[PDB]
């Protein structure tokens, strides 16, 4: 049984891969990924590196603007690492729960990105559950290990360690990078950290680059994202339609791209279901420049929402 | 009930609206919650929720009401406030989990998650277990029907990051409860942390919401809202005396204007009058305040 | 034939208080039933008492905002005194739940129980057969009572839900508030006045969140404000005078003018204090009543809090 | 001792102050606390407490064992401190517990609730014994065979406490038993331990509302004098007559409580070589620091520092 | 490091400039050398050492030079403040594991944790370990050489942390203690009070402090070749200037990583030698912490 | 049949420190029993030392406010001493009752224990009497026997409890129930003398967070507390000190090194200046020297670095 939580990885479903060509040069429009060149190559490097099995204790951070591809870029990288790779997206605040602790929640999130080849391809947390269902202890994962263990010993099984994406950062506090530093320092996945701050106070007065310590940091190659031209806004929204199957007219994709570059990127590609159902009920087939317009105007993005109550006080 | 005069959104099929069913304006509102409506009936709002940035008292509980009242009927219903979940006798997680466990809803009348939990309790995490498992049994037979409705989180600002995280981790379920939030505050820190955020939730969730705002009632918008509650209220009124009380309602709160109504009444009912009139009101408001006017007159003691 | 738990010593300055004192139109008259002035605070706690009479009331509350010393707590027991004699009244402190020794649930669920009592006539209250029948009061010991209780209201052997009066408000966090909110949705639950004397004040249990005198606006929003105002040294000679009449002590009108004057420059409760001193400095002084003299005697040997700050503050 | 002195308040029939009982100066506080005691006598202190506003050395702690001497020779004294509820070997309340049951005696011959409950605990304090006692005491009160006297506890630097200790002080003077609680501070408007609110006193007003304040201003040259001399006298130190006018004006010039610091030091200094003269007063000033002196050397070696 | 096989010092106390691997750093080097012969002297005794200076000054090169001198069978344990803060170990087990990592024990060397790891870890396995080595130290079977404790990022541990160090200290098996820090005057963690280098002033007092001086291009050159020639990868002398230009506009340590990235871009174009082509792409493609902060402040401040 | 615990690498730099150095009539000698210069200060100590055998320090403490090194444990030695041979001495830190693993009720309570002794002749503290029959640990019950056996000797006649001095310095450290506990063991008769050390001025008291006093102390503690004050040292006293200082260490140096370790220490501390003397002997030991001269004297002060002046570089750096 697949336990990956798939709609984390519904707003990527058109990435294939990273599009480079044989030397390492990133095309126009490959493998789903349009402009975002620099970044998509040095991704390239650290394909090789891995395959190299020269990242020993070194680790990822995709730095830039939010709806940069950085997302997009971390799961292209799982993609080109081999054929089916575990990638697992978490975000830092996740370990803060009431009910279960961020030893468990790092835990879970990291067997979710170590794989195994039997071709049967299952990550070590769609066994994890397999042997419980009440809940995962560490007893029981030694379970799961042992039957693993003896699977390479017999020459049936190959384990796949892959990618661990961490958005907002920041947010892990100082016991929580101690723990992804052993973790690195391993059959261990790659971890791929993204922020879109600079210096930032590390949670638990000390101030850092991104909110990740020094320690930690000097074992980090950062990888700078950057923000979309309007032609390049035009192209990523069309793929998003073209991998929802919803019909778009161009004169609506300039305003569309427009409503992206002003707002982001993101956001835009979210306008277009609603736009999408706006033109349903009007028994139409594509979507016209009204019809963004409509949505753009009966919705808001965070950022203008936040500003119309400071506006009003 | 303070929302019993709600019906529905007020929507034709063209999802125009009428300016009906219990409502009265706020046009914009009305028309982008049918537009959210539509994707939930099209299942095309797993990952995604809803967020209501408004002034208080501008339509926003009104609006997430109608919302469930349009979905059909027997569709469940929630509306807790962000400080609601901070309880003596419960735990944030578990209070957040009755509050997901009552807008979910099962078919044999419509029997809500929580109320299947009532029955065995003084809710334990074992009873819950064995809940759970029981209903996907009755989905295999085919029996019962799970049908999820409307979770309003009024006053969100409230919420903490291990609260919005369990919100996360609840939304990730294939039965769910439609989310709808609702704020009055702009860029605010999230509770639990030290980053500012727009509406005091954190930057990964706002790229999930169908955000919505609600504007502010002119007189002869709040003069049927008031016309709407009076009626409710069992409260004949003078014609005079409903453009004090909304000159009141645009002046201090609607929230206010509405609580003057049940004790102007028994004002004009303890003088053997007919309808409630403008000095039943001129009254009623020198007798009770409105925190603007209850703040201030603490302000000009505290400086003397 | 039981015992009374009821706070003695919370309601001793109060005991001139017998009702509102407002005509049949529903208007205050300066002097009755055992108030002095304060005529719209009066008035507006009239509108309370016929809300809390036509089922009006319903997941609402009220909050008496003024200065310390303008009858708040004197109109909150007007308002136990308006619905019927006996009918429960209790006067808390924010700060009372607070404790090492008992849970901040303990001491709330207390409260509400000595706010409502039952008829059996037997006037007597929920907490009052609680030590009754512990003569510790755990969540056992409590539910063995209200089933007994039941079994009274059933047949026919009448439940009447008090008033709850909870000053300093400010001083509860928001899990306390929350367990009110709960507590006040029920329909045999007592009406819960608020009291207050800050503006825009931090809610405690969080911080940066700042909201009108505390208070949570989830609770705020269903709460009715009625304002309290600062007497003048008429209004309070008055009440210093009906003080001295309930106490039976003795005093010339050249000393109370004195005593109302200090009240302005102190609070209503400093004056109405000195009373007792200065009536036992003139028992030595082998007087009858109390001379302009004592009063001014026992205002210089003993000083308000604010006084004392200051003294201490420009001494260093 | 350091009170050995105060046998009582020495106040005549009219609860006038007239130097007497070991007491000197100090007319307008000790006037005050007189009253307290006819309003103790009567049973008007119900409900009321008493506290003594005033800076460090004024006669607070010595007015009050004036107050419990005056009260009864055979009555209960409990002096505490605001940092003391704060133990490593103990709890607030365990601390606060203590001393209320310390000041509440039982006649049988006196002995107090503490000692009752200390000796049935040696047989910290199990819970389960107080509350025996309790009902124990209530049964010899009721048939006659034992009476209650409730005695004083004076709790000093009253701004220590927090909301959770005032709360407890609210609930144990609750009781019947409870004694009469003189509490005292060098402090105006300060927050309230345990919360961010600042009150006069640091008590919260809840409390203040039922205080009877009484305020303790410095010695005179005179009254510092006859202090010096009463204290001496304790101690059997033998000095000159323009000894005193110096180790007073030094008195008024720093501290009382300094002052009498000096005595035993400078007394020992005049062991080296009959009457303790002006030079060995002067001697013992450069060889001990005031906590003024103390500072202000600390703030010079600070802001020389900075340079 | 794999270059550092000592300091690199003469008979006399003096630097070489380029001995034992060590390359400039010369006072801090003979400072650190005065230390040897307190240690095998036997005059270390109630004392410790501090090392401070800006991030890739050697401080952690220095500390690995003093154990490989004092043997090459020493132990040697190198901990982070940051690593104390740990979910599945207490702030003092992390430092009495990272202690007793650093006291070896002569049979083949085994430290005094690895001896607990066979056998976080009980406190009751700690007594039994403890029991057993002071019986075969009275009767010679064992040698327990106390080794080196180097403490990186110490303005990181707290008033606590800072407090159990002077009880292991109090030991007599106890090992050398080597802080290092790039802060100055700073607040103690787990107090309002400031101090210098964020460490208690009673235990300031007991450190003998070493300062290390920023490297010139001559000295970051040869820092830079020997971790080349420790890489296995050939670069260009016109590269190496580059690379030693970017090296002191950013850090040592991120000139150390474009090394890796650059050798990799080099065989993926079917080059012999690093060439400048392969740097300063290398340069563009991954970024330093210095460059990184500058475009999200940027982004930040108008968003 | 004996063995003490007594740790003394905190007594390494007092070696030289016999006594205060007064005469009979109770002044200071400008250099004797191991004191040079202090001279106000050590004939205060005195006038306590008095105090102590008079029994007049009835529930009273000292407290030693001045500057770091200015001889603040040094006088405090010096108490020990001049109260009589092998009077017990315990020096501490206000940090050390800080540890995760062990608590602060046991922090104190092992201090205090080597505070007070017994003289029978084999002189030795009640801390070594309680390590010695744990073969382990220390608890509550085990302290429950051995003050049993310990009183026992004296209910016969064998032993004499003869209590010292137990040095408490960075006192801002110790926090307000740290206070309550030395208060309250203040008052016991068979006690030892809490001597107390504070750089400090006005401080805020540990745990109280908002309220503040001289020292760090509650003033209900402070009220008890005798004050002394030390001062910094001339340069003549400083190479005074230093000069004796490489004579108990056995170092032999020139009278002109001992000028620039004299003037380094004006410069920055006379903690800082003896620790130099160590480095420098060592240094003339690769050079082939048997004395230091000025030239081993300013290496050092260019090699190794003080608190101050480290902190300041990383500064101009940063
Ligand atoms: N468009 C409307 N049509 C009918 N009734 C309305 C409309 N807008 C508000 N109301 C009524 O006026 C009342 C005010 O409450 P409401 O607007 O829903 O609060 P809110 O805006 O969501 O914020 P708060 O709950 O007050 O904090 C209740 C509601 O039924
Ligand atoms: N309007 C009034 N009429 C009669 N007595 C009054 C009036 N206002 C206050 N008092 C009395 O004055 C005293 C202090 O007033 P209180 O009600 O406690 O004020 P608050 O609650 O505002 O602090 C009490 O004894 C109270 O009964
Ligand atoms: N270069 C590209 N080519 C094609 N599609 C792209 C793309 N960059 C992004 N996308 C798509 O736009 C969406 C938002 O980008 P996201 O991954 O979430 O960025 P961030 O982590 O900063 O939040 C999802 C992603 O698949
Ligand atoms: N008016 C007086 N009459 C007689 N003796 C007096 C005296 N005032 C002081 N003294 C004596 O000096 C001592 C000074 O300490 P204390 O009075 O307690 O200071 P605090 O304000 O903190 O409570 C106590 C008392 O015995
Ligand atoms: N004197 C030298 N000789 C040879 N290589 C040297 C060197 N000083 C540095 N290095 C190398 O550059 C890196 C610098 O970091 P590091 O040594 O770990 O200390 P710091 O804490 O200050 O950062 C690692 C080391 O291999
Ligand atoms: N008057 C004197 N005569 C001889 N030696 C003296 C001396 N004063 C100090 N010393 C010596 O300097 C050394 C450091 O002084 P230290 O006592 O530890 O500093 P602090 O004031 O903070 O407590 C050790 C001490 O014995
Ligand atoms: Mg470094």
């Amino acid at each position: 049984k697949s336990t990956t939580k798939t709609q984390r990885i519904a707003s990527h479903s058109h990435v294939k891969g990273l599009g480079l060509d044989e030397s390492g040069l990133a095309k126009q429009a490959a493998s789903g990924l349009v402009g975002q060149e620099n970044a998509r190559e040095a991704c390239g490097v650290i394909v090789e590196l891995i395959k190299s099995k020269k990242m020993a204790g070194r680790a990822v951070l995709l730095a830039g603007p939010p709806g940069t591809g950085k997302t997009a870029l971390a799961l292209a990288i799982a993609q080109e690492l081999g054929s089916k790779v575990p990638f697992c997206p978490m975000v830092g605040s996740e370990v803060y729960s009431t009910e279960i602790k961020k030893t468990e929640v790092l835990m879970e999130n990291f067997r979710r990105a170590i794989g195994l080849r039997i071709i049967q391809d299952v990550t070590l947390h769609d066994l994890d559950v397999a042997n419980a269902r009440t809940e995962i202890t560490d007893k029981l994962r030694g379970e799961i290990n042992k039957v693993v263990n003896k699977y390479i010993d017999q020459g049936i099984a190959e384990l796949v360690p892959g990618v661990l994406f961490v958005d907002e950062v920041h947010m892990l506090d100082i016991e929580c990078f101690t723990y992804l530093h052993r973790a690195l320092e391993s059959i261990a996945p790659i971890v791929i950290f993204a922020s879109n701050r600079g210096n930032c106070v590390i949670r638990g007065d000390i101030t850092s680059p991104h909110g990740i310590p020094l320690d930690l940091l000097d074992r980090v190659m950062i990888i700078r994202t950057m923000l979309y031209t309007p032609q390049e806004m035009k192209q990523i929204i069309k793929i998003r339609a073209q991998t929802e199957g919803i019909n778009i007219s161009e004169e609506a994709l300039n305003h569309l791209g427009e409503i992206g570059t002003k707002t982001t990127l993101r956001y835009s590609v979210q306008l277009l279901t609603p736009a999408n159902l706006l033109a349903k009920i009007n028994g139409k087939d594509s979507i016209e420049k009204e019809h963004v317009e409509e949505i753009s105007e009966l919705f808001y993005d965070a950022k203008s929402s936040a500003k119309i109550l400071a506006d009003q006080q | 009930g303070a929302h019993s005069h709600i019906r529905g959104l007020g929507l034709d099929d063209a999802l125009e609206p009428r300016q009906s069913q219990g409502m009265v304006g706020q046009l914009a509102a009305r028309r982008a919650a049918g537009v959210v409506l539509e994707m939930i009936r099209e299942g095309k709002i797993a990952g995604r929720a809803v967020l209501i940035a408004g002034q208080p008292g501008t339509g926003k509980t009104a609006i997430a009401m109608g919302m469930a009242q349009a979905l059909g009927p027997d569709t469940p219903f929630t509306a807790i406030a962000g400080s609601e979940i901070f309880s003596l006798e419960m735990s944030k997680t578990e209070a957040l989990t009755q509050a997901f466990r009552r807008s979910i809803g099962v078919r044999i009348h419509t029997v809500s998650l929580h109320e299947i939990d009532v029955i065995n309790s003084r809710i334990k995490s074992e009873v819950r277990e064995q809940i759970n498992a029981k209903v996907a049994e009755w989905r295999e037979e085919g029996k019962a029907e799970i049908i999820p409705g409307v979770l309003f989180i009024d006053e969100v600002h409230m919420l903490d990051i291990e609260s919005f995280s369990f919100l996360n981790r609840a939304l990730e379920s294939d039965m769910a409860p439609v989310l709808i939030m609702a704020t009055n505050r702009g860029i605010t820190r999230i509770r639990g942390t030290s980053y500012q955020s727009p509406h005091g939730i954190p930057i990964d969730l706002l790229d999930r919401l169908l955000i919505v705002s609600t504007t502010p009632y002119s007189e002869k918008d709040t003069k049927q809202i008031l016309r709407i509650r009076c009626e409710e209220e069992d409260v004949e009124m003078s014609e005079d005396a409903y453009t004090v009380l909304t000159r009141i309602g645009l002046e201090t709160s609607l929230r206010y204007a509405i609580q003057l109504i049940t004790a102007a009444s028994l004002v004009c009912r303890k003088r053997k009058g007919t309808e409630v009139q403008v000095d039943d009101i001129k009254r009623v408001y020198s007798l009770f305040l409105d925190e603007s006017r209850s703040t201030q007159y603490m302000k000009e003691y505290q400086d003397a």
